[PDB]
RNA sequence: AGGUGUCCUAAGGGGGGCUCAUGGAGAACAGAAAUCUCCAGUAGAACAAAAGGGUAAAAGUCCCCUUGAUUUUGAUUUUCAGUGUGAAUACAAACCAUGAAAGUGUGGCCUAUCGAUCCUUUAGUCCCUCGAAAUUUGAGGCUAGAGGUGCCAGAAAAGUUACCACAGGGAUAACUGGCUUGUGGCGGCCAAGCGUUCAUAGCGACGUCGCUUUUUGAUCCUUCGAUGUCGGCUCUUCCUAUCAUACCGAAGCAGAAUUCGGUAAGCGUUGGAUUGUUCACCCACUAAUAGGGAACGUGAGCUGGGUUUAGACCGUCGUGAGACAG
RNA sequence: UUAACUGAACGUGGGCAUUCGAAUGUAUCGACACUAGUGGGCCAUUUUUGGUAAGCAGAACUGGCGAUGCGGGAUGAACCG
RNA sequence: AGACUAAUCGAACCAUCUAGUAGCUGGUUACCGCCGAAGUUUCCCUCAGGAUAGCAGUGUCGACCUUCAGUUUUAUGAGGU
RNA sequence: AGGUUUUGCGCGAGUGUUUGGGUGUAAAACCCGCACGCGUAAUGAAAGUGAACGUAGGUGAGAGCUUCGGCGCAUCAUCGA
């Protein structure tokens, strides 16, 4: 990997292979997605998707160390001072962007998914308009969460 | 091969076209103090306090005011670490940056801005943002009926 | 290369300490004396056998010298040094050359 | 072969220095010799003193 | 025989092994290369004001 | 030195007798403007001094056959 | 695989005096419980304190002690995790209470001739376990000779190691423009 | 594609007047080209030299006065370890030059034009030491220059070995093998023309596309604690780009004798004179006396004429020991 | 330094947070001490010089082999995962 | 004939100085755990070798300092492929 | 044998018994002191001279302590004596 695409993806945090993250489209992060093209796919989440997501995979930041979230305690503990103090707090957070959202995504741990359940297309290093499957999907990354979630 | 002080700089030093001649005299009229940011931009006709190549678009600090010259700090880079510079330049080639003007803009109108909220009393969110993704609308149809493309087959021109 | 028989500049005199008219002379090396510490020395180590102990030079390459010019006070006979650059005609006090009388 | 920021070294070791060691192993038995030949001499000169002003 | 002559290939990668360190700055820069002239009587100016504000307590309180 | 001399005089000589050729001819000063012709004789001027001159060495004698060949095959190349 | 650029990283800081005797072992054990059962900082402070080594801990003296009790500090407790040694300028000594590691034959003697008192690191947890009413002292960490050679280069103005000093001994080529160059 | 080991009392410093190269139209001898006058003229001229940059009431040119090419030491830039040498920039404290004055000047308009320790020698203060104490000679110190290292961060230095030795190198040559195919060899495409007439029976200019590894080069990957290095004799097998033999198609093929092409490697391809020869050249026979590969097949298969150890002779070269794909 | 308390640097006192004035990350902050091995390199995409050309000679940015196994290219230090 | 001088001769044989020197070949002895390179810069009668900087390990101290970055965004400079 | 940085220990403006002497259950152990070495003062070639204007200074950061006002170790930068 060329030197200066690793550095941006050290900074989305996404540092091992099928990690996931969950940024806000600006103008300041649209560009820094566009230079890894061929390293990542995304595309835009719905309701179950992210509620799926944390709670199946919810794994929170404590003190350094990823401690699953099983209790509502925990959440209050930590995002307390922001009005967060359940988990339906936390989905409604990062669902609809909100003005808290930069301090509850990185609470979050970054996800780790296993490998698609049906499988990749045939050749999954070009472009989605291509035939491949990294790039930008728009709607269909649903379709690709199901399998690896 | 050989290194001297002015190699490879045919193009660099050079007056542009149908700029040779007369220095506009404005230029000895500035005056400048310890602390300003100054960029360095050397003139091909004035032999004298000429700088070095590496120094022609590096912008520094001045450091010291004399009779005709100033001296500028500017960081240079040697392999693996950073070195400090210290330069004197004839006023012929220094020139004032508009670098840092948009700062020095921004900081007077917010105090101004923030000052008459207080006593107005509503938040003002100063601090600037980065461009938003687009927000719904609607476009009408009106005497703006859309017109149908489609490629066109090939003709041989020459 | 020709420079005038006198010339006026600074004179470091204890009572000077100021431009003075000055008599421009060429400088010579004096000759060896036979009783230097230098000397004294080599002259042991070269007695008895064992030959030469000394390296002698053989590969010179310049073919100038740089000129010295020995100045001297008017007033309080100071003397001063300049050297000057590597020239290979040098004479002082030559006559001065004519400007636009050309002709063969 | 210098290599790093050091001292000079000048250590006199380029003779045949092993021939020449003089080791000291009869320090406690010389001395009992000598305190031997003191009282020895201190008995032939019975009532005198041992030194002289 | 002959050798490779030089080269630049792993040396980019050895510099950045452990960062490129920037010199730290800081409040009050030396004062080594500035004019003599301005030096000499911005030496006597400080010990002045030094006085002057000591007398502060049985004095000018201005 | 008597050797190596006295073979670089004759051939400083035998270029000035040359060049004399082409600045005679009309042909070739026809198209050859004068503020190179002038320039040419005026280096002619002192190398005719320096072979009067018993202190020239090798060296200097050298040195000006080429500096007058490099003059004069400027103006006639261009 | 991760893409880490450092794993198994270890501490930079001593957990443990590497001294082994006995009594040291003890005031560790004390000092170690406090710590952790009292909300006061001046005891997390005191407890790295014994582990340093012998350089890191320089010995401080009755002046620089008189030196800090000015200005309104006469009446605090002086502590100093270290020796504490006589001075023979200094002609009076006031009159302070000190808790040291150790004190020299004579500090102790001219302390408690003025009218003061010397303590223990283990007396003075039970008359001020949290520390009020005291300030830290420390010696001059760089007041050694072997600092004096270290960086050494050009015009750095450094010691050298020299086997004797003397007009004979470098000065020369180097040093003057005189032979050569300077620096 | 080119340049440097120099040159200059002005070709250095200050001030002032003027405008250059070239072209048009005019004037006794006078012309392509001599001197004089007017108009146009952005540099197309000039500035010591290689090349690039820069300059018009100037940095060019002529005239007037001068010696900042001087004294005391520090900071900074380029090559760089931020060491040395060379060169360069901006101030400070003195003394001067020039101009009515503001100002400019610390060598050449800018980018190259140069040199340590030790020793010798000169300038400087009136200074320090010769150690038992004085006075004069002599000697030694402190600060700045010069004498030189061009292999230019700086040893004092002629050959031969075919009588030869040692430690190593496939980091490096002489032979096979490998990649490449310029040269060598062999084969196509287009059609101006030759062939009495008629481009293509048989040939093919000017151009252009390929194949082969039996020529010779280029490269230096494998072997220097060793792969026995020319040629012939002997013996086996394989390739086809076919000299003869079998069967056929074309012609400027009447017969005879020849020339171009196809399927085809089944079967054959010799005896001698001269040369160490491979290569070559003649005599004679024959259906025919084709071309090549196998570590340039084949030395525990032979032979030892050639080359390539030590003996010896000649010619040319070297003062000599000795050298020569003579 | 200026005709000039007019400037220039460094200061005493005071005023300005209700919001310390772009995004993301901070699984790695600054300083010092002592010392090992190495200083024959080679390969590939894009740019590129000499050569008819070469598994030939020489360079620039970055990724690899050397120092490294595993699954594919039948085999194969460097190619894909 | 560089021939012969005890199987040794373009300088015999025997003991000692002598464990003569080597920038050059060869070898260099149990286990587990953690970190992990370089063939590049400058100088040398230097090119099979050394010194110097870099890359590497270990020992720590200063704060837990909120400082930092092989990155994007906004404003503003330089260049001659 | 002589250097150098780091770790443990004793004493600390001082420190070191063992060349030597006293003594002994005898190459052990125990005891004693005059000199001397390094350290406490540098700088010049040398003759020589020889470290406080201030509560041992001013300014910006600093752990800890605090009567909440402030006092500010180690060390880093800067202007002075
Ligand atoms: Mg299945
Ligand atoms: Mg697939
Ligand atoms: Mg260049
Ligand atoms: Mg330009
Ligand atoms: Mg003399
Ligand atoms: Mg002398
Ligand atoms: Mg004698
Ligand atoms: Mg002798
Ligand atoms: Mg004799
Ligand atoms: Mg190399
Ligand atoms: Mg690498
Ligand atoms: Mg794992
Ligand atoms: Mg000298
Ligand atoms: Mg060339
Ligand atoms: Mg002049
Ligand atoms: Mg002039
Ligand atoms: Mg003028
Ligand atoms: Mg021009
Ligand atoms: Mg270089
Ligand atoms: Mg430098
Ligand atoms: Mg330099
Ligand atoms: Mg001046
Ligand atoms: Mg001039
Ligand atoms: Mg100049
Ligand atoms: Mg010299
Ligand atoms: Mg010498
Ligand atoms: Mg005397
Ligand atoms: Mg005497
Ligand atoms: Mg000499
Ligand atoms: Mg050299
Ligand atoms: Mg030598
Ligand atoms: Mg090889
Ligand atoms: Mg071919
Ligand atoms: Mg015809
Ligand atoms: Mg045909
Ligand atoms: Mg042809
Ligand atoms: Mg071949
Ligand atoms: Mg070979
Ligand atoms: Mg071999
Ligand atoms: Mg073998
Ligand atoms: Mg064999
Ligand atoms: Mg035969
Ligand atoms: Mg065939
Ligand atoms: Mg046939
Ligand atoms: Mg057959
Ligand atoms: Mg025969
Ligand atoms: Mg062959
Ligand atoms: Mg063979
Ligand atoms: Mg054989
Ligand atoms: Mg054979
Ligand atoms: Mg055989
Ligand atoms: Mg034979
Ligand atoms: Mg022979
Ligand atoms: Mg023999
Ligand atoms: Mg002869
Ligand atoms: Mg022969
Ligand atoms: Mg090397
Ligand atoms: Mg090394
Ligand atoms: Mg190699
Ligand atoms: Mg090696
Ligand atoms: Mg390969
Ligand atoms: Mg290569
Ligand atoms: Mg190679
Ligand atoms: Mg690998
Ligand atoms: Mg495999
Ligand atoms: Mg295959
Ligand atoms: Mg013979
Ligand atoms: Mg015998
Ligand atoms: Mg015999
Ligand atoms: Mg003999
Ligand atoms: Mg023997
Ligand atoms: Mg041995
Ligand atoms: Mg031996
Ligand atoms: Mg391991
Ligand atoms: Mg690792
Ligand atoms: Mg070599
Ligand atoms: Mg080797
Ligand atoms: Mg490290
Ligand atoms: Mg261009
Ligand atoms: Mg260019
Ligand atoms: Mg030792
Ligand atoms: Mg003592
Ligand atoms: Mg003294
Ligand atoms: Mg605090
Ligand atoms: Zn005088």
């Amino acid at each position: 990997i060329p030197p200066k695409p690793r550095k941006i993806l050290q900074l989305l945090r996404l540092r091992q292979i099928n990690n996931g993250v969950f940024v806000k489209v600006t103008k300041a992060t649209a560009e820094m997605i566009k230079i890894v093209e061929p390293w990542v796919a995304y595309g835009y989440p719905n309701l179950k998707s992210v509620r799926e997501l944390i709670y199946k995979r919810g794994y929170g930041k404590v003190n350094g160390q990823r401690i699953p979230l099983t209790d509502n305690a925990i959440i209050e503990e930590n995002l307390g001072k922001y009005g967060i103090i359940c988990i339906e707090d936390l989905i409604h957070e990062i669902f609809t962007v909100g003005p808290n959202f930069k301090q509850a995504a990185n609470f979050l741990w970054p996800f780790k998914l296993s490998n698609p359940n049906g499988g990749f297309r045939p050749r999954k290093f070009k472009h989605f308009i291509e035939g491949g499957d990294l790039g930008n999907r728009e709607e269909h990354i649903n379709a690709l969460i199901r399998a690896m979630n | 091969h050989a290194a001297g002080l002015r190699s490879g700089t045919r193009y660099a030093f050079s007056r542009g076209f149908r700029k040779h001649g007369q220095i506009p005299l404005s230029t000895y009229l500035r005056t400048y103090r310890v602390g300003d940011i100054v960029d360095i931009k050397v003139n091909g006709a004035v032999q004298k306090g000429m700088p070095h190549k590496f120094y022609h678009g590096k912008t520094g600090v001045v450091y010291n005011v004399t009779k005709s010259a100033v001296g500028v700090i500017v960081y240079k880079r040697v392999k693996h670490r950073y070195i400090e510079k210290r330069i004197n330049v004839r006023i012929e080639h220094v020139k004032p940056s508009r670098s840092r003007e948009d700062f020095l803009r921004r900081v007077k109108e917010n105090a101004e801005l923030k000052k008459k909220a207080k006593a107005e009393g509503v938040p003002v969110q100063l601090k600037r943002q980065p461009a938003m993704p687009r927000e719904a609308h609607t476009v009408s149809i009106a005497d703006n009926k859309p017109v149908t493309l489609a490629p066109v087959a090939y003709e041989t021109t020459i | 290369v020709n420079v005038p028989k006198t010339r006026k500049t600074f004179c470091k005199g204890k009572d000077c300490q100021k431009h003075t008219l000055h008599k421009v002379t060429q400088y010579k090396a004096g000759k060896a004396s036979a009783f230097a510490q230098g000397k004294r020395r080599y002259d042991r180590k070269q007695s008895g056998y064992g030959g030469q102990t000394k390296p002698v030079f053989h590969k010179k390459a310049k073919t100038t010298k740089k000129i010295v010019l020995r100045l001297e006070c008017s007033v309080c006979k100071t003397k001063k040094q300049l050297p000057l650059k590597r020239c290979k005609h040098f004479e002082l006090g030559g006559d001065k050359k004519t400007k636009g009388a050309a002709l063969v | 072969a210098i290599k790093h920021n050091q001292q000079i070294p000048n250590n006199h070791f380029r003779k045949h220095w092993q021939r020449r060691v003089r080791c000291h192993f009869d320090q406690p038995g010389k001395k009992v010799t000598r305190r031997l030949a003191r009282r020895a001499k201190a008995a032939a000169l019975a009532p005198r003193p041992v030194d002289k002003l | 025989a002959k050798s490779k002559n030089s080269s630049q290939h792993n040396q980019s990668r050895k510099a950045h092994r452990n960062g490129i360190k920037k010199p730290k700055t800081q409040r009050y820069p030396s004062l080594k290369g500035t004019d003599p002239k301005f030096r000499r009587n911005h030496r006597h100016a400080l010990h002045g004001t030094a006085k002057a504000l000591k007398e502060f307590k049985e004095g000018k309180r201005e | 030195a008597f050797s190596k001399r006295f073979e670089a005089k004759q051939q400083l000589e035998s270029y000035i007798s040359r060049v004399e050729e082409i600045i005679s001819d009309p042909t070739l000063s026809l198209k050859l403007k004068r503020g190179q012709k002038d320039k040419i004789e005026q280096a002619l001027s002192e190398a005719m001094a320096q072979l009067e001159i018993e202190d020239s060495t090798a060296d200097e004698l050298k040195k000006k056959e080429l500096a007058l060949k490099r003059l004069v095959t400027k103006a006639m190349a261009s | 695989g991760i893409d880490l650029r450092w794993k198994h990283v270890r501490s930079s800081h001593r957990k443990a005096p590497k001294s082994d005797n006995v009594y040291l072992k003890l005031l560790v054990k004390l000092y170690r419980f406090l710590a952790r059962r009292t909300e006061a900082p001046f005891n997390k402070v005191v407890l790295r304190r014994l582990f340093m080594s012998r350089i890191n801990r320089p010995p401080v003296s009755l002046s620089r002690i008189a030196r800090n009790l000015k200005n309104g500090n006469e009446k605090k407790t002086v502590v100093v995790v270290a020796t504490v040694t006589d001075d023979n300028r200094l002609l009076q000594v006031p009159k302070m209470e000190v808790a040291a590691l150790r004190f020299t034959a004579k500090a102790r003697a001219r302390i408690e001739a003025a009218g003061g008192r010397t303590l223990t690191l283990d007396q003075l947890a039970l008359e001020k376990p949290t520390g009020a009413n005291t300030l830290l002292l420390r010696g001059p960490k760089n007041a050694r000779e072997a600092v004096k050679h270290f960086g050494f280069g050009p015009h750095k103005h450094k010691k050298p190691y020299v086997r004797s000093k003397g007009r004979k001994f470098e000065r020369a080529r180097g040093r003057r423009r005189s032979r050569g160059f300077k620096v």
